[PDB]
């Protein structure tokens, strides 16, 4: 999720017509709720475990 | 029994001043910067236990 | 504050007044700008007036 | 004209920081400045023919 | 109303304001110059 | 008249704004006294668990045939446990409450940034509106791409106070659960103990 989070920062600053709705765009915000669900799903176990 | 009351009417005091301390040095800090700061709703306005001196 | 601790204290009578005594000063100021922004304003004109007739 | 709209865009760029909103107040601020000075370069020009 | 665009495109404070806020919508679409004091 | 609807809007959304949490401010405080209500119980239930500790000590105190098991020890040890079982019950509900407040002042204090954010542009929005061509004040402030910068669009905007008052609410309505919990709470375990001790 640390990567994900910068790699999505720094192409913020694309300038003027550069800053595109790509699919990459949307595939890291996927990448970062995945591993927010990834994160919580873990957690669940070791409260279990 | 007697004893026993005025040890749980003289907490009440000790944990209120404990408390009110605690909303008084905050205050004395929260200074410019102090990222809360904010013009509150009805800010000088008594509320209802409002006591006295 | 909570129960009786909630007392009208030297702070409070202190704080509210200077609440009002900011806000007439922030008053103040807003009527000063008011005054200066004019006299700009007059400058202005004055030069037009000089200029037009160099 | 073009006095208000600058004290007007000025002021508006000195609101809160999410208040500072992009307002259709705003866009016609923007484009009345535009027509204002276009026109006034219109009114130079034939102030230049006159 | 209408969200254009503009040719200079210049969405820095967007940024900086949901940095203060997460809880914030797109600012997408739907006086080419800077003074110097700024 | 654009900058006049603004205004308009933004009243709309600060005067309602202003209710949100002044009405905060009262279910807090009826969540106040609830919580105080809360430890008095907890202030008198000390003087029974001492009255059933003393009459087990003397109890205790009795001579060769008549040192017996009967009734009356078996009440007072239900006594006794109940009396423990309706402290600790107590203390987890008061720390429940302070969490329930906290959670409405932090609720509150954050709807009352967004008011002040308000009232400053209202006031600037204000002043905008007051702006004749006969009137001075008004200069030529250079150009600047900043005066076209903006922060939110008038959508999203609107959305920020929106979900501000719905989560705002949600403490609201959570208090109100909450001390319909703190009443029922307190009806039942008055009526335990008196109906133990009788």
């Amino acid at each position: 999720l640390k990567v994900a989070q910068t790699r999505l920062d720094e192409r913020t600053r694309r300038p003027n017509i550069e800053l595109c709705r790509d699919m990459a765009q949307l595939r890291l915000v996927n990448e970062v709720y995945e591993v927010d669900d990834t994160i919580q799903t873990l957690q669940q176990r070791l409260r279990d475990a | 029994f007697l004893l026993q009351e005025a040890r749980q009417r003289l907490n009440s005091d000790h944990r209120g001043k404990m408390e009110t301390l605690d909303i008084d040095r905050g205050c004395l800090s929260l200074n410019l910067t102090s990222p809360n700061i904010s013009l509150k709703i009805n800010p000088t306005r008594v509320p209802n236990g409002s006591t006295s001196l | 504050r909570p129960n009786v601790e909630l007392c009208r204290d030297q702070a409070q009578y202190g704080l509210t007044d200077e609440v009002h005594q900011l806000e007439a000063t922030i008053a103040a100021l807003k009527q000063k700008l008011a005054q200066a922004q004019d006299a700009l304003d007059a400058l202005y004109k004055h030069l037009a007036r000089l200029q037009a007739d160099i | 004209p073009l006095k208000v709209a600058q004290t007007r865009l000025y002021q508006r760029s000195h609101r809160p920081n999410v208040e500072l909103c992009r307002d259709a107040a705003q866009f016609r601020l923007a484009s009345e400045v535009e027509e204002l000075n276009l026109s006034l370069a219109a009114l130079k020009e034939k102030l230049l023919e006159a | 109303l209408t969200h254009s665009l503009s040719l200079p495109w210049r969405p820095s404070t967007y940024y900086k304001a949901a940095s203060n806020w997460p809880t914030l919508d797109p600012y997408c679409t739907r006086f080419t110059r800077y003074t110097p004091d700024d | 008249r654009k900058v006049g609807e603004r205004l308009q809007d933004m009243h709309g959304w600060k005067s309602e704004l202003q209710r949100q949490v002044e009405e905060l401010v009262s279910e807090t405080e009826l969540l106040l006294a609830q919580k105080q209500r809360l430890e008095r119980a907890l202030d008198a239930t000390a003087g029974p668990f001492s009255i059933v500790t003393d009459n087990l000590q003397c109890r205790e105190r009795r001579q060769h045939p008549d040192l017996v098991r009967d009734c009356v020890e078996i009440e007072l040890l239900k006594e006794a446990e109940l009396i423990r079982n309706i402290q600790e019950l107590l203390k987890r509900t008061i720390k429940q409450a302070v969490s329930q407040i906290r959670l409405n002042w932090e609720h509150k204090e954050t709807c009352e940034m967004d008011w002040s954010d308000k009232v400053e542009a209202y006031n600037i929005d204000e002043a905008c509106c007051r702006y004749n061509n006969q009137s001075t004040d008004v200069q030529f402030y250079p150009h600047s791409a900043k005066f076209e910068e903006s922060a939110s669009t008038p959508e999203t905007w609107a959305k920020f106070t929106q979900e501000h008052l719905y989560r705002a609410e949600r403490e609201r309505l959570a208090s109100v659960n909450l001390r319909n919990l703190i009443d029922c709470i307190l009806q039942d375990t008055s009526e335990d103990l008196r109906l133990q001790c009788d």
